[PDB]
């Protein structure tokens, strides 16, 4: 047979670092890494991200659109016009081909 | 050519005895001197696609 | 900033790109005409040099 | 202390460099600054809109 | 070999192509080719072993026949027009014989069978020259006559070269034969784009040279003429993997790397000329080159092979081989896509 | 004089079946002659008899390929009035691959050639119709 | 779905690889092949013209 | 402490000086060239 | 466990004159390591 | 956009000239800050889209992909940490650099305007993935897996390039929205049909069609967890983005040159959801789940309706998050048992009583439990295909059933039996991986609360 | 500046220094013969240099700080274990033979470069021309396999011919019972477990292959124990020696130059010892290899290149 | 292609017809990228020679950067000249051949009837 090291063996971590957190064997580094994770992902992004996104105004005009639609319905129902026609473009300016 | 170092330095190593209308030693004329002279002089400046 | 900035910036981008497109499609046809007619500055294939022809008497009248 | 804590000047410097290059890009593309058929204003309160 | 002999032989090796490219007279071009041949043979045969002698013999015979055919073409043109330069009036047979001869001089298929044998029998610093510096004069002679060539036979030669290069590199386990078939493929690309745009032939030429020189230097670092020998590079010199892998991917022609641009822009021009079917065939068959380059990237940089013991003493020893050109050319060849509009 | 192979495309498919099959058969024979010359010069044999037998094998094989392809195509165009349909050439290519598999005694080769030659012939016809050019001249 | 696409690709290309790389270093055969090439090219030219 | 005292035990001050001088001269010539080209451009175009 | 790394069985398949030896005419043998044949 | 890309480019030096103890921490924190900054793209107060340059642009369809890409990074950092822990500092810095390069290229190709830039980046995404899968896998078939992945992709991508050139020549640009304001109808000829095939097959391969799905299960099973995550979340989305962007010019061909792919998708959906019932490898099960879910995306792009595209985008993002979550959950066990076999370890939820919840919710999502964006996508795809033809509901219901079956199978054969009491090596749950699962879930809650950021172009 | 074409053109040539006694001599024999003493005395009486026998730590001693290294960093082999338990299923026997051939080759080179740059002749102990006797002995005894033997012969063919042979070969002949007695007296709990069969196989290899093979290209001088220990006879024989029949006369300045380049580049020396022939006795796995290499580079004075390790007192690392 | 044109000087890097174009600025992204490549070449040279990357050969790295920027400036000038010449010739030909470059008769969408395609 040939030269090679033998398969290693499982290694409990809690035996030496019962306060283990998952990141590094060095306890202080483990702790500061988990702290950085929790303070930059949870305490900031999710919180301030949610805040900013929630207070983005008029996302894609879905609010101005409702306001303007109310204005239009009022104008039209008041002046007897209909609320919406069957042709977007006025068929006057258009010039159809004659067969 | 591919690298006009000759024309760059304004010299002549190989481009003076190419064709028949060139300079012969004791002014000896070549056979088709006039025909070739005319062809060249008429194709000068419009090279290739036109001259063909 | 307001939306007018993005609006006008998009308009300028569109201008630039449309100009590029016109120029490319004109380049193709110009190159085609030049390759097929030899009437321009490109694709002017070479010819012999008339400066090396001899224009002196030749020891015989007929050439 | 610097040899281990000077690496905190790169990524924010990168953010600022990015903002600066965006500023350059929009200093370009200046055309149509007020020639849009929708936002043609009259320059009454200022000298440059965008 | 003493300094005087070295100087004379290498000055001739350098002068050959220079005359070829700086001369208007086809006779002087032929002279340059003969210089190249004469001055290359001794370097091939330096080691004086049966394999090198056989390689030299094959090279000599092939190149000499090719030169004779080229000179026949020249003589026929001379009887036909009185001038020593091809014009728009030479019988196309003359030019097709000339193209066959130039293709055998280069190593294109189906005139390629000699290239792998010779390169194998030859050392590394000689394959480098044979595959980079000895492609410049025969390609120049073609660049000078690109308007009056036969696209049909050119494209047939190019596509045959692509195909056979792929189907050779798939099987060869020897560095030098792999390089030979890669040369065949890239020269096929060159010929393909030649009659439409030769600036791109020259582009791909310089790209392939920048990509090949540093690879042969990498090899010469340990004289690893084999896959199982270059696999030990992780224990001998592992600071070369990050660059061997990238240069091989560039050769293969992977998008984000210099080596891509040649294929891309050549395909563009062929599309403008309605050579889309040929461009498609070539682009699909380059993936085999990419395949047998990935198979080497694996054995070199993405998995460790069974090593040896005396490699320990090899580690003990120091080294001063890889001069600055290695790094310079590898960087220029791997990280220069953002500058493609200038190289075009 | 090269018009033997141009008489194939002077009439819609479904006509002149006999001469069309003759043309495809000549094409097969030529391709086989070239292949056999190459395989005889490289990778040669022992006896000139075995060599000429290799030649005959390859030539008759390719000739059968071409004959079956052309005949099946024109027969499909006959039984169905569709002279501008690449499906006929696909069927012909599959028949050619079938004949190749019958000769070489390999269902693998049979189906592989079927698919490949079918695509090849269909794309050939598509080019003929649309206006594709193979080996075109420079225009940039 | 393995037998069809990838295994077929591999088989095809390995077989053509063997074909094209079954070469023995015989200059006679290489040059006979070169001669076949010359003949084919001359014929293409003289035929199409 | 080694036993084969190498070539690199101390720096090549000639190479150092030449490199630094070449760099400084490159930058000086580059600045001068750029400024001169700008001056010529503006002379030609107004 | 741990990362599997090639063994002799996996590395000796790159050691023949040519890969994919599906041929029966490929009686060849690896060339020398110094290009000096045996005699 | 450059304020998003330059810092991602600077994460590299940080990584290399950071000390061997603070590189993970620093790069993860700054990656989180990048994810944060990427939310500028969500400031869309008008129906006009963003255009920062001639080279970059953002849309309601590219913004979510970009933010998910910038969010997944620190999660992959955290997940690739327990393994390659003993590996050398240099090797793990290499790993981090690979991850960062993937991030940058994916952001670029989502923010791109030109199809050819999109192409070079969608094809440069191969190098880091191949390297991660081959240099850090544990089996011996990762090499063949990389071969399959690489070459499927390239074989699909070449004709796309050729079609892009043909277009760049006919039209004078490959620029988006110009290809829109100038698009013409076509002639319904065979050349244009082959143009369609070319433009499409690349993306139909990068998101596995039924018949060419034979690179995803391999790559997953043989790849590490970060590779698995990115492959499941974004690399399967490049195809969707590309098709949603390229289908605008191929009109009106997809009305009839799309049937085969709709059929293959609606059938392979069933034929993979069923494999998810009798596969033994948890990772391959989840891979086939990804396939059965991307089939819907394909069939919904094919029919070109607003509801269809909306559902496609919703399901894209939702499946990204959920698949990453499930992969990390299986990895938590693998790290403890070194076997992907599902029926080996059982009776959990006794020693890991909390991770049994994450296991459960990731399953509630995959089987489309309302209210959820998985369902808000599936439902609209179903409605669009029912308007297309009412007989699709049959196959949709069959797939729904099989999904509800194999999700709970995966739950019960791992967490809801009785324990394999002979398992001494069940190290308790790490805060790190619990945080992974929480970071995966919470954004799903938030996107279920505000699914206006996830509809897409139409809405 | 380094030696090369330029130095050889400028005047750093060879033939300007080949004074008589610019030779290379070997003092071979059996194991416990007076080789060290005789060779030191010859070196003194002829002004030449002495290169002692090369073992498992020759490279560790010639490179770096000069101190030895763990056996896993230099050799992974043990002569003690070879004498204690041959036939082992580990591979120590051939894994030791190969490393010792490599070290003897490195030593031959380190001596040739010294002899060519400086005319000071050299005297060595058993060399690459005689290492094979200890291999043939093990093969005839059953400690090694024909595969290992063929691997050894192949590396020998690849390496040896590129080197010049010795001028004078002194063979100190001694019989196996006297050798065993000398071993018991000297005292070594492991050497004292060796076998007269092995010793006689060594002697027979010597007399039947080495002497014939070498008397045709270098002057042989065979002596016994009592002619030895009276060295002046040996030294005067050498001084009288005629130096024909060798290739050293076919050599000019430029052959010497192209040999000095090889001998100076210590990696083209071992490229062929490092061939990937996969013997289970030397084939090291990737994990073991990587661990050993990374630890070797972790060690001091070995991480970076010689003039670039500050932890050992290297300054100016920012300008060289 | 553009070699054989009137007013063509052989083997010249930069004629005087190019001194009228605006020169590139040293802050140009391409020059900066060439500087980056120089620095990376230095670092790779060290990494291959087994020296401390980023802590060795400062003069070497400086030389690399300087040479790269130097070559880039001039090569960029040249390529800009070439592109300008290309546009020049193209527009000149367009102006001398008005018979093959006619202004399109661009209509308005109110007249041309484009076909409609449901779903
Ligand atoms: C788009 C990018 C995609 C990439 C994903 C990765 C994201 C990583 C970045 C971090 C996340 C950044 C922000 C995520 C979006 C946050 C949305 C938000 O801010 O909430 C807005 C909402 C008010 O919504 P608004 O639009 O202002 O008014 C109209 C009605 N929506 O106001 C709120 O509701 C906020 C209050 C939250 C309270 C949560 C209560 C939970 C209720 C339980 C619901 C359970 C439903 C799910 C159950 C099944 C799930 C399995
Ligand atoms: C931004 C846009 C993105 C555009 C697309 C980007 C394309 C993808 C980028 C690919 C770059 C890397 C590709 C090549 C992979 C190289 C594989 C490799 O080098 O790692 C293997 C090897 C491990 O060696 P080993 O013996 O196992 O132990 C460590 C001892 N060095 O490693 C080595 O031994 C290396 C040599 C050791 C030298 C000392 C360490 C110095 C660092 C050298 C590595 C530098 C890598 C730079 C990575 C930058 C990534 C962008
Ligand atoms: C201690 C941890 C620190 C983390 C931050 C804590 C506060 C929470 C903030 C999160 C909410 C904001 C997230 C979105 C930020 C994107 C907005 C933005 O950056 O705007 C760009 C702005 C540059 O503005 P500009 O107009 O381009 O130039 C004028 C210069 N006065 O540039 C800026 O205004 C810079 C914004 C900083 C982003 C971080
Ligand atoms: C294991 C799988 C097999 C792997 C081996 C692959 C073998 C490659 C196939 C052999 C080559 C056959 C293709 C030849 C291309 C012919 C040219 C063509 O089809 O282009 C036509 C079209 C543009 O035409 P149009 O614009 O209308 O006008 C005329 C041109 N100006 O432009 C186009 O349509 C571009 C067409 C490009 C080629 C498309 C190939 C088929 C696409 C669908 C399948 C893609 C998967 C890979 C190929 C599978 C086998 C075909
Ligand atoms: N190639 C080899 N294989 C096995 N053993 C070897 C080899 N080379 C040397 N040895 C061992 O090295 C030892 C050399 O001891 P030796 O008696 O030569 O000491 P010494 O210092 O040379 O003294 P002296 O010169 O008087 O003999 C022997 O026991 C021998 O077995």
């Amino acid at each position: 047979q040939w030269q090679e090291d033998p398969e290693p063996e499982d290694e409990n971590v809690y035996a030496k670092n019962p306060d283990f957190h998952g990141y590094d064997s060095d306890p202080v580094v483990d702790v500061w890494n988990m702290r950085a994770v929790f303070f930059f992902g949870f305490s900031i992004v999710l919180v301030f991200g949610t805040t900013f996104v929630a207070y983005v105004p008029d996302y894609r005009m879905q609010e101005w659109a409702r306001r303007e639609a109310e204005r239009l319905v009022k104008y039209r129902e008041v002046n007897g016009l209909p609320i919406m026609e069957s042709n977007y473009f006025d068929p006057s300016k258009i010039q159809l081909p004659e067969d | 050519p591919f690298l006009d170092i000759q024309k760059k330095l304004g010299i002549s190593l190989d481009r003076h005895f190419m064709f028949l209308s060139a300079e012969q030693p004791y002014k000896n004329a070549a056979r088709c001197h006039a025909f070739e002279k005319e062809w060249i002089e008429c194709a000068h400046g419009i090279g290739g696609t036109r001259a063909k | 900033d307001g939306p007018e900035k993005n609006y006008e910036k998009t308009l300028a981008i569109l201008q630039i790109e449309s100009e590029k497109a016109e120029l490319r499609l004109k380049e193709q046809e110009v190159r085609r005409l030049m390759r097929a007619r030899g009437d321009g500055p490109w694709y002017q294939f070479p010819t012999p040099e008339k400066e090396f022809i001899d224009h002196s008497p030749k020891a015989t009248p007929d050439n | 202390l610097l040899r281990e804590h000077w690496v905190h000047i790169l990524v924010p410097a990168g953010f600022v460099f990015g903002c600066y290059l965006d500023r350059k890009d929009d200093e370009k593309l200046t055309a149509f600054r007020n020639k849009s058929m929708l936002f043609q204003r009259e320059l009454r309160p200022n000298e440059e809109v965008t | 070999m003493n300094p005087i002999t070295l100087a004379i032989i290498y000055f001739t090796i350098f002068l050959g192509p220079v005359i070829t490219m700086s001369s208007t007279n086809l006779m002087l071009m032929w002279v340059g080719l003969e210089f190249s041949l004469l001055a290359i043979i001794p370097m091939l045969i330096n080691k004086k072993n049966p394999r090198s002698t056989e390689a030299a013999t094959k090279y000599f015979v092939t190149q000499a026949t090719a030169s004779m055919i080229i000179l026949l073409a020249i003589v026929l043109n001379y009887k036909q027009l009185g001038t020593w330069m091809f014009q728009q009036q030479t019988n196309g047979l003359i030019l097709n014989m000339t193209l066959m001869a130039l293709s055998m001089k280069l190593g294109l298929a189906p005139f390629h069978f000699w290239l792998p044998e010779v390169t194998q029998g030859i050392p590394l610093h000689m394959g480098l020259i044979l595959l980079t510096w000895q492609k410049i004069a025969p390609l120049s002679i073609l660049i000078q006559i690109y308007p009056l060539l036969n696209s049909t036979i050119i494209l047939m030669l190019a596509i045959t070269s692509i195909f056979m290069g792929a189907w050779g590199g798939l099987n060869q386990t020897q560095m030098r034969k792999i390089m030979a078939y890669s040369s065949i493929a890239h020269m096929g690309w060159m010929l393909a784009i030649l009659p439409y745009n030769p600036s791109l032939t020259l582009l791909n030429l310089m790209i392939y040279i920048i990509l090949t020189a540093p690879m042969f230097m990498a090899l010469m670092l340990n004289n690893s003429m084999t896959i199982n020998s270059i696999s030990l590079l992780w224990n001998k010199t592992p600071a070369m993997l990050t660059m061997i892998s990238l240069m091989l991917l560039s050769l293969g022609g992977l998008p984000p790397l210099t080596g891509f641009l040649p294929k891309w822009i050549i395909i563009t021009e062929l599309m403008k000329n309605n050579c889309l079917i040929m461009a498609t065939l070539m682009a699909m068959m380059a993936l085999l080159n990419l395949f047998f380059y990935t198979r080497l990237i694996y054995s070199t940089s993405l998995t460790m092979f069974p090593t040896n013991n005396n490699s320990k003493m090899m580690t003990h020893q120091t080294k001063t081989k890889p001069n600055l050109m290695f790094s310079t050319l590898a960087i220029m060849s791997t990280m220069t896509l953002p500058l493609a509009p200038q190289l075009i | 004089v090269k018009r033997f192979f141009e008489s194939y495309h002077e009439v819609p498919d479904g006509t002149q079946c006999h001469r069309k099959t003759y043309i495809t058969t000549a094409l097969g024979g030529i391709c086989g002659i070239i292949g056999s010359a190459y395989s005889v010069s490289l990778n040669p044999a022992d006896s000139t008899l075995e060599a000429v037998a290799r030649v005959g094998r390859y030539t008759f094989t390719a000739a059968a390929i071409g004959a079956m392809f052309g005949l099946t195509t024109c027969v499909s165009a006959q039984v169905r009035e569709k002279p501008d349909d690449p499906l006929n050439y696909f069927i012909g290519g599959c028949a050619g691959g079938l004949t190749l598999g019958a000769r070489t005694h390999s269902y693998g080769t049979a189906a592989m050639g079927c698919v490949y030659m079918g695509t090849a012939a269909a794309l050939f016809k598509i080019g003929k119709l649309e206006g594709w050019e193979l080996f075109p001249t420079p225009k940039v | 779905l393995e037998k069809t696409i990838p295994k077929s690709t591999s088989t095809l290309h390995t077989n053509m690889t063997t074909l094209t790389t079954n070469q023995k270093g015989l200059i006679k055969l290489y040059f006979m092949s070169f001669l076949i090439n010359i003949i084919l090219i001359i014929i293409l030219y003289s035929i199409n013209l | 402490f080694y036993v084969r005292e190498p070539v690199n035990a101390k720096p090549n001050w000639l190479a150092v000086g030449l490199s630094v001088g070449a760099s400084v001269f490159m930058w000086i010539y580059l600045i001068q060239t750029h400024n001169e080209d700008v001056l010529e451009y503006k002379r030609r175009n107004g | 466990a741990r990362q599997w790394q090639p063994d002799i069985e996996w590395a000796e398949q790159f050691s023949g004159a040519v890969m994919y030896p599906s041929k029966e005419t490929a009686h060849w043998k690896p060339p020398p390591w110094n290009d000096v044949d045996i005699l | 956009m450059l304020k998003i890309i330059l810092p991602s480019l600077m994460l590299l030096p940080l990584t290399w000239l950071s000390s061997p103890k603070k590189t993970w921490t620093n790069v993860t924190s700054y990656s989180f800050l990048i994810s944060l900054t990427s939310l500028t793209l969500l400031w869309q107060t008008d129906e006009n889209y963003k255009n920062f340059s001639n080279m970059f642009s953002s849309d309601p369809l590219s913004t979510p992909l970009i933010i998910l890409t910038a969010w997944l990074l620190p999660l992959m950092l955290m997940a690739s940490q327990n393994h390659l822990k003993k590996d050398n500092n240099v090797l793990q810095k290499l790993y981090i650099s690979m991850l960062i390069s993937l991030q940058i290229l994916l952001i670029m190709t989502f923010s791109a305007t030109e199809l050819i830039m999109f192409y070079i980046l969608f094809e440069a995404t191969l190098i880091p993935t191949l390297i991660i899968i081959t240099r850090w896998g544990n089996q011996t078939e990762r090499l063949n897996a990389g071969i399959y992945f690489l070459f499927y992709t390239l074989i699909g991508s070449i004709p796309l390039l050729i079609a892009l050139i043909l277009i760049q020549n006919h039209v004078g640009t490959l620029n988006l929205m110009i290809l829109s304001f100038t698009t013409h109808t076509l002639d319904a000829s065979w050349s244009n049909n082959l143009l369609w095939l070319a433009c499409m097959m690349a993306f139909l391969i990068k998101m596995p069609l039924y018949g060419v799905h034979l690179w995803l299960p391999k790559a997953h099973v043989e790849a590490p967890i970060a590779g698995s995550m990115i492959l499941a979340a974004i690399l399967l989305k490049l195809g969707s983005y590309g098709m949603i962007r390229i289908s605008i010019i191929l009109d009106p061909l997809t009305k009839y040159m799309a049937y085969p792919f709709i059929l293959l998708s609606l059938w392979g959906m069933i034929m993979t959801s069923s494999i998810c019932l009798r596969q033994t490898d948890l990772k391959s099960l989840i891979a086939y789940s990804s396939v059965s879910h991307m089939a819907l995306v394909i069939a919904s792009i094919m029919i070109q309706t607003p509801w269809s595209f909306m559902g496609a985008t919703m399901l894209m993002i939702a499946h990204g998050l959920t698949s990453s979550l499930l992969f990390c959950l299986a990895n938590s066990n693998y790290e403890r048992i070194h076997s992907r076999t599902m029926i080996m370890a059982r009776g959990l939820q006794m020693v890991f009583p909390l991770m049994a919840t994450w296991w459960l919710m990731a399953s509630l999502a995959n089987l489309a439990l309302p209210p959820s964006i998985n369902l808000m996508g599936e439902l609209f795809i179903t409605m669009s295909l029912f308007s297309w033809s009412n007989f699709t509901i049959i196959l949709m219901g069959i797939n729904i059933i099989i999904t509800g079956m194999y999700s709970m199978y995966m739950i019960i054969t791992t967490q809801r039996g009785k324990l394999t009491n002979h398992m001494i090596n069940l190290q308790p749950s790490h805060t790190r991986e619990l945080t992974l699962m929480a970071l995966h879930m919470i954004p799903l809650i938030l996107l279920t609360t505000s699914p206006k950021l996830i509809t897409g172009l139409t809405m | 500046l380094r030696y090369g074409l330029l130095a050889a053109i400028l005047g750093d040539k060879t033939t300007k220094k080949l004074h008589e006694y610019s030779r290379v001599i070997t003092v071979d024999g059996n194991i416990c013969s007076g080789k060290n003493k005789l060779a030191k005395e010859i070196a003194q009486q002829l002004g030449m240099k002495h290169y002692p026998e090369a073992g498992i730590q020759y490279s560790s001693t010639t490179t770096g700080d000069g101190r030895p290294l763990d056996i896993e960093f230099s050799g992974s082999c043990s002569l003690e274990k070879f004498y204690d338990d041959p036939k082992s299923n580990d591979g120590n026997s051939y894994r030791l033979q190969s490393w010792l051939y490599a070290s003897r080759l490195l030593q031959y080179a380190d001596a040739l470069e010294h002899l060519l740059s400086t005319g000071q002749g050299v005297v060595l102990e058993r060399s690459i021309y005689s290492d094979f006797v200890f291999l043939e002995a093990m093969y005839n005894q059953g400690y090694i396999r024909k595969q290992c033997v063929d691997h050894y012969n192949e590396i020998k063919r690849l390496t040896l011919p590129e080197y010049l042979p010795p001028h004078a070969v002194i063979y100190i002949d001694v019989p196996v019972p006297e050798v065993q007695s000398r071993i018991q007296k000297k005292g070594d709990p492991h050497e004292m477990k060796v076998t007269s069969a092995y010793l006689q196989d060594i002697e027979n290899a010597y007399k039947k292959t080495f002497l014939p093979k070498m008397s045709e290209m270098c002057e042989v001088l065979v002596y016994d124990s009592w002619e030895a220990e009276d060295p002046t006879k040996v030294v005067e024989d050498i001084e009288y020696l005629k130096y024909n029949k060798g290739p050293w006369l076919k050599q000019d300045d430029w052959t010497f130059h192209y040999l000095r380049m090889l001998v100076q580049d210590k990696t083209e020396v071992l490229n062929y010892t490092t061939i990937p022939v996969y013997l289970p006795e030397i084939t090291i796995g990737a994990h073991q290899g990587s661990r050993i290499y990374n630890s070797f580079r972790e060690l001091p004075g070995r991480k970076y290149a010689p003039g670039y390790n500050a932890e050992v007192g290297d300054k100016w690392i920012w300008l060289k | 292609m553009m070699n054989g044109r009137p007013g063509h000087e052989p083997l010249k890097f930069l004629p005087d017809e190019a001194r009228s174009l605006p020169p590139p600025k040293l802050n140009d992204p391409r020059l900066v990228y060439m500087g980056l490549l120089g620095y990376c070449t230095g670092l790779m040279d060290n990494m291959l020679r087994m020296r401390p990357v980023m802590r060795a050969g400062l003069h070497r790295q400086l030389l690399f950067v300087t040479s790269f920027v130097f070559a880039g400036y001039f090569y960029l000038k040249r390529q800009n000249y070439l592109y300008a010449v290309k546009d020049h010739d193209m527009f000149g030909y367009i102006k001398l051949h008005p018979e093959d470059f006619p202004e399109k008769e661009k209509k308005t969408y109110a007249e041309i009837l484009e076909p409609f395609h449901p779903v």
